């Protein structure tokens, strides 16, 4: 009923400034408060400011003051949020979201403000480093591949940027057993994840095994074979 | 314990998320004393 | 704001709560509650102190007094797994956030299956070394890992430990990369990794 639909992710450098999209549908904007709100991965949610679009008064948490600053645009539905002398730490999701119902549609009828809508929250990554493809490396357990060891065999993904890596196992068509650790990011600046086929080659499907690898920024593609 | 005395051996309390329970009053722990001749 | 306890791990189909709690910074009503899975955007569960949003299950329960106050989950499902977020009002300014109190209910319980992973010739002639130690098929996530050549290599300030994953085992995994230089895998004889669960 209610949408609130952003911008698509960004990626920066320390001390670069990024602007941020929120377009309405489904209710009349003007009525409504837009509020804009920070996660970083793993951590709590954090309310950064708000903007009126009838007139573009604004509201800011006095921490995030001063880098932020948010505007709005009654032409294009739209609300905005720009963040200006980025940091690493700024490595996070960014929402939009109605704090806000003039009419709580499809919610209730007050409003206690509350958060009622929210908009898919756009990532923005910020690192030194700049666009490059991984490496892919084969993993068999013990000193030298073995029978019973054929159970875990998996892939090390090393060293990309920026998001996303995709990974599939013998050209998509192997999905019993596979599994994948977190992505981390590295020291460098740059990702790194990895990934395991947990079965053993009982069959012609795990006699071999094959980590296909697709970096989407780069355009890189990997078929490493693990033995 | 008794703490809220309600009546016909009902007290009531606020204890454990606590919420008002209602409880059949504790007269004392029990003690079978430990008597031979 | 304070959220307690900071993770709350109980059986589905009982009743388990939440704490929410703050100094007189804050105003009575204004108190509401949120469910958010991995990666998605928040959802209103409770506003008003005690109101349920419309489309949420009557099992939902929020309550309070002062600066005390509390959401009780009843009739526990697995839907609910998830990190649960209190927020209230700061009297008129500024929106402020509980903790995220992780709702890690009780899937099984197990010991971890461990394979152990040393360097590999591409990795090698591309000038570099990672060390692999993988653990899974455990509950909870109470793991320890320790890397050793065989004594300790632990220290090492290109050791990482990643952040554990969920499955449809009923169970958490993790692994440990051990990155090194080339040159350590000419020096070390062996390689070798151990694990401390359950306590």
């Amino acid at each position: 009923e209610v949408q609130l639909v952003e911008s698509g992710a960004e990626v920066k450098k320390p001390g670069a400034t990024v602007k941020i999209s929120c377009k309405v549908s489904g209710y009349t904007f003007t009525d409504y408060y837009m509020h804009w709100v920070q996660q970083a991965p793993g951590k709590g949610l954090e309310w950064m400011g708000l903007v009126d679009p009838e007139d573009g008064e604004t509201i800011y948490a006095e921490k995030f003051q001063g880098r932020v600053t948010i505007t709005a645009d009654t032409s294009t539905d739209t609300a905005y949020m720009e963040l200006s002398s980025l940091r690493s730490e700024d490595t996070a999701v960014y929402y939009c979201a109605t704090s806000s119902g003039p009419s709580r549609l499809c919610g209730g009828g007050s409003c206690y403000h509350s958060f009622d809508y929210w908009g898919q929250g756009t990532l923005v990554t910020v690192s030194s480093a700049s666009t490059k493809g991984p490496s892919v490396f084969p993993l068999a357990p013990s000193s030298k591949s073995t029978s019973g060891g054929t159970a875990a065999l998996g892939c090390l993904v090393k060293d990309y940027f920026p998001e996303p890596v995709t990974v599939s196992w013998n050209s998509g068509a192997l999905t019993s057993g596979v599994h994948t650790f977190p992505a981390v990011l590295q020291s460098s600046g740059l990702y790194s994840l990895s990934s395991v086929v947990t079965v053993p080659s009982s069959s012609l499907g795990t006699q071999t095994y094959i980590c296909n690898v697709n970096h989407k920024p780069s355009n890189t593609k990997v078929d490493k074979k693990v033995e | 314990e008794c703490d809220i005395p309600i009546g016909a051996g009902i007290c009531a309390s606020y204890q454990t998320s606590q919420s008002i329970i209602a409880y059949t009053m504790s007269l004392g722990a029990e003690n079978s004393v430990a008597y031979s001749n | 704001l304070t959220q307690s306890p900071g993770t709350l791990s109980l059986s589905p189909g009982e009743r388990a709560t939440l704490s929410c709690r703050a100094s007189q910074s804050v105003s009575s009503s204004y108190l509401a509650w949120y469910q958010q899975k991995p990666g998605q955007a928040p959802r209103l569960l409770i506003y008003g102190a005690s109101s349920r949003a419309t489309g949420i299950p009557d099992r939902f329960s929020g309550s309070g007094s002062g600066t005390d106050f509390t959401l009780t989950i009843s009739r526990l499902e697995p839907e609910d797994f998830a990190v649960y977020y209190c927020q209230q009002y700061g009297s008129s300014p500024t929106w402020t956030f509980g903790q995220g109190t992780k709702v890690e209910i009780k899937r099984t319980v197990a010991a971890p299956s461990v394979f152990i992973f040393p360097p590999s010739d591409e990795q090698l002639k591309s000038g570099t070394a990672s060390v692999v130690c993988l653990l899974n098929n455990f509950y909870p996530r109470e793991a320890k890992v320790q890397w050793k050549v065989d004594n300790a290599l632990q220290s090492g300030n290109s050791q990482e430990s990643v952040t554990e994953q969920d499955s449809k085992d009923s169970t958490y995994s993790l692994s440990s990369t051990l990155t090194l230089s080339k040159a350590d895998y000419e020096k070390h004889k062996v390689y070798a990794c151990e694990v401390t669960h359950q306590g």
